[PDB]
RNA sequence: AAUAGGUUUGGUCCUAGCCUUUCUAUUAGCUCUUAGUAAGAUUACACAUGCAAGCAUCCCCGUUCCAGUGAGUUCACCCUCUAAAUCACCACGAUCAAAAGGGACAAGCAUCAAGCACGCAGCAAUGCAGCUCAAAACGCUUAGCCUAGCCACACCCCCACGGGAAACAGCAGU
């Protein structure tokens, strides 16, 4: 009938790609790593514009958003219960199929318990076993302590939210429960402290917006976009909100009033926005400065 | 198509015709000098069966490996005389030439 | 500096040197602009531009001179005659 | 400095920049070129610059050169089937000659990508052994597993010196 | 040889050798507390003693492996062909891998420069006179190697019918 869009829909990706932004100085910040002497090229104005164009293409790849997946369902499947083996071993065996050309989500990893039960390994055992035999750069078999609540607040205090997300992406699978819990705790610390600019021009901005829109908490991000003269993004945010909440007070108000452009933010501010007053004020200020520039 | 001979197709220059029905052919290959990283010619001798004794010293011949060697040192047969000594036919035009000059102009037969 | 006494030679050399100062261009005030390979008489000097943090990996005298110029990161190799004045 | 003109030709980096990897059919490549003449210049630069790259990527293909034997330069390839491929190169630049023989007798980028992938199957990450062949030599290098006794002494209970002492 | 340094001269510059500084291994001197781990005759010289191959309803199979050594030394690698062996027996096959054939494969000495039959054709008879080599043949000397390991040897006469002779280069040990 009428399906609500997914994160990977072309309409949603285009909206979130623009709201993210592309800043080549931030996207290609100098990395603190082993250095080599730089190379130099003599370029015309045309050769320079082409090299800058190629950098933009390489940046749009580096800003490719990771897909937002729902939590994986625990694996509880018993393959066999050989009770004659009960009490013959004290420690359980983990068997991992290490055939090279198999996707890691198709690899049979089974566990023989001391009771004699042959069961499929749990999601946590699977990701641990895949790391043992197919070690991925940046991932640890034992969970790093940085992801403890006390240590994430340290990283948040330093405004290192992007490092937290880079570490979480490298350690956990996108559908893991630890992967989702860390991202959600990071998005919430950004909303509470108004640190939405820390994720602009990164592949993590869209996932953050997706979280706010689905949880009906876009008031903070919408104010930040207006204070920065990003009304195009602020208007797209209100439109993305209506697309994902079609049967809502704000979506109807826009239909009844045929609102467009800045008018959408006014409709949203009155009906559904929690900080409706602070938006009108923040929006009023913007229209004034725009009139001063016009005059 | 299978053969016990290692070198299946090789080009070389005939350097001897004193053996009956056998041409002695010098084959050169490029070999990389590991230290200098420069290629130098490395030459090897192959005996080739020439049933019709049509090979002349100095002509470039193409050798084909035999299924099995017919003699201690004869592992190849004459497959084609590429460049007859002093009687080269230009493959690009098909006309006879003497060095870098045509003996018959390509314009003769249009 | 030349003199019969060592302390007088020190005075002459150092006081004269300030009247024969070179200006040395530095890339980002830490290294040279490009690799420099030259021969002076029989002394060969090959210098390489280096990134920050590389340090001065050069003949001890080149290290001393580079600190006076203000070069922080460079590699240099001295070949041929190793004469301090050359 | 390195002897000769264009010493870059005598570097492994230069030699590995050849893009012509002949199909298995190619057994012999003869080059007939002329030392002088403006129309044979590309063939001379091809011999000077690219023959080394072709041989480097095709070590088992015989390459033989012939000077001033004919009025115009040409390449001829001898294939295992017995077929011969004549390539006229007069008036062509060395870069066009390299692109021509790549098209008609060179392996495409797909065929080469596949071969590289099959080579990776030979070094399985899960296999343990010497560093020359494997990432890790022993399971003790995996965090969470019992470490090597050379670094962390084992508990007295996991050592045979004391298992026998108590038992005996 | 490097980021180099010391040393030729009455002095300077250049060239040049030697040595210094760095990192390992063995041995010697002097000295030395514990725990874990790795490694562990100088000698292809001679060996006391003990042990190191049995299994199994008799047949067979195994003792041809493992373990050892480094004397000798381009038998190790690739291709072709094809045995034995494994897949219960057959696989017109797969795996594994001999012999044979082709190719490849250490160092030093050229005051080792010639080798001396080292080639080819033919069904055969036999005919031709060639074959290798300064792009290093032939020769002498040195050395186990390219180390997931491999090659060679197994008291000596390369071999082992035979002979000399009575064997730890299996472990421990002298
Ligand atoms: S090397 Fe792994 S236990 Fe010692
Ligand atoms: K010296
Ligand atoms: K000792
Ligand atoms: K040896
Ligand atoms: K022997
Ligand atoms: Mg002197
Ligand atoms: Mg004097
Ligand atoms: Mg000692
Ligand atoms: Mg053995
Ligand atoms: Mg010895
Ligand atoms: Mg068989
Ligand atoms: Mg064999
Ligand atoms: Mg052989
Ligand atoms: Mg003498
Ligand atoms: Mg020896
Ligand atoms: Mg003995
Ligand atoms: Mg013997
Ligand atoms: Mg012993």
């Amino acid at each position: 009938e009428t399906k609500k869009p997914t994160f990977m829909d072309e309409e949603v990706q285009s909206i979130l790609t623009k709201m993210t932004g592309l800043n080549l100085q931030k996207t290609f910040k100098p990395a603190i790593q082993e250095l080599k002497p730089p190379t130099y090229k003599l370029m015309t104005q045309a050769q320079l514009e082409e090299a800058t164009r190629q950098a933009v293409e390489a940046a749009k790849v580096r800003l490719k958003m990771p897909p937002v997946l729902e939590e994986r369902v625990p694996i509880n499947d018993v393959l066999a219960e050989d009770k004659i083996l009960e009490g013959t071993e004290t420690t359980k065996y983990v068997f991992t199929d290490i055939s090279y050309s198999i996707p890691h989500r198709e690899r049979f990893i089974v566990v023989r318990e001391p009771s004699g039960t042959l069961r499929k390994a749990s999601w946590e055992e699977r990701d641990r076993m895949i790391q043992v035999y197919f070690p991925k750069e940046g991932r640890k078999i034992l969970t790093p302590i940085i992801f403890k609540e006390e240590n994430l607040r340290t990283m948040y205090s330093q405004d290192r939210h992007v490092d937290v997300l880079n570490l979480c992406f490298a350690q956990f699978e996108p559908d893991s429960t630890e992967y989702i819990k860390v991202h959600h705790k990071t998005y919430e610390d950004i909303d509470k402290r108004g640190k939405y600019d820390l994720l602009r021009s990164t592949r993590y901005f869209g996932g953050m917006v997706w979280y706010f829109v689905n949880n009906k908490k876009i008031d903070g991000l919408l104010i930040d976009q207006i204070q920065r003269d990003l009304i195009d993004d602020a208007t797209n945010l209100v439109q993305l909100y209506h697309v994902l909440h079609p049967d809502g007070q704000s979506a109807q108000g826009a239909k009844d009033q045929a609102a467009e452009g800045i008018n959408l933010i006014k409709v949203f501010a009155k009906t559904e926005a929690q900080k409706g007053a602070y938006i009108e004020l923040t929006l009023q200020t913007y229209q004034e400065a725009l009139s001063r520039h016009s005059a | 198509v299978r053969s016990s001979v290692h070198a299946r197709w090789i080009v070389g220059k005939v350097i001897g015709t004193k053996m009956q029905k056998t041409a002695k052919v010098r084959v050169t290959r490029l070999v990389l000098d590991p230290y200098l990283l420069k290629y130098f010619n490395k030459r090897k001798t192959y005996f080739a069966h020439d049933a019709l004794q049509q090979c002349t010293v100095g002509d470039i011949v193409l050798l084909r490996a035999l299924p099995v060697p017919r003699a201690k040192h004869v592992k190849h047969e004459l497959a084609e005389i590429v460049f007859k000594v002093g009687k080269v036919i230009d493959p690009v035009t098909g006309k006879p030439c003497a060095g870098t000059t045509y003996l018959e102009s390509p314009l003769s037969s249009e | 500096g030349k003199a019969t006494d060592r302390m007088d030679a020190f005075r002459k050399a150092k006081n004269r040197a300030v009247h024969h100062l070179h200006y040395i261009e530095r890339y980002e005030d830490h290294t040279i602009f490009h690799d420099i390979s030259l021969r002076f008489k029989r002394t060969h000097i090959k210098m390489k531009k280096q990134p920050k943090g590389y340090g001065l990996r050069c003949h001890r005298a080149i290290i001393t001179i580079c600190r006076l110029i203000g070069i922080k990161d460079m590699y240099a190799k001295v070949s041929g005659s190793i004469n301090m004045l050359s | 400095p390195m002897k000769g003109r264009f010493p870059i030709r005598r570097t492994l980096q230069y030699l590995s920049q050849g893009n012509v990897v002949f199909k298995d059919s190619v057994k012999v490549m003869t080059v007939n070129y002329n030392t002088h003449g403006e129309l044979g210049e590309g063939a001379r630069k091809f011999v000077f610059f690219n023959i080394p790259q072709i041989q480097y990527k095709n070590p088992w293909v015989q390459i033989m050169m012939f000077k001033n034997m004919t009025p115009s330069p040409f390449l001829r390839f001898y294939l295992d089937s017995g077929e011969q491929v004549l390539v006229d190169v007069e008036t062509k630049s060395n870069k066009e000659i390299m692109e021509h023989i790549r098209k008609i007798l060179g392996k495409n980028e797909e065929t080469l990508r596949e071969e590289e992938e099959e080579k990776k199957q030979l070094s399985h990450p899960a296999n343990f052994g010497p560093r020359k062949y494997c990432l890790r030599e022993c399971i003790c290098e995996v965090e969470g597993q019992v470490p090597c006794p050379s670094l962390v002494p084992l508990p007295k209970e996991m050592r045979g010196k004391y298992k026998a002492a108590l038992k005996a």
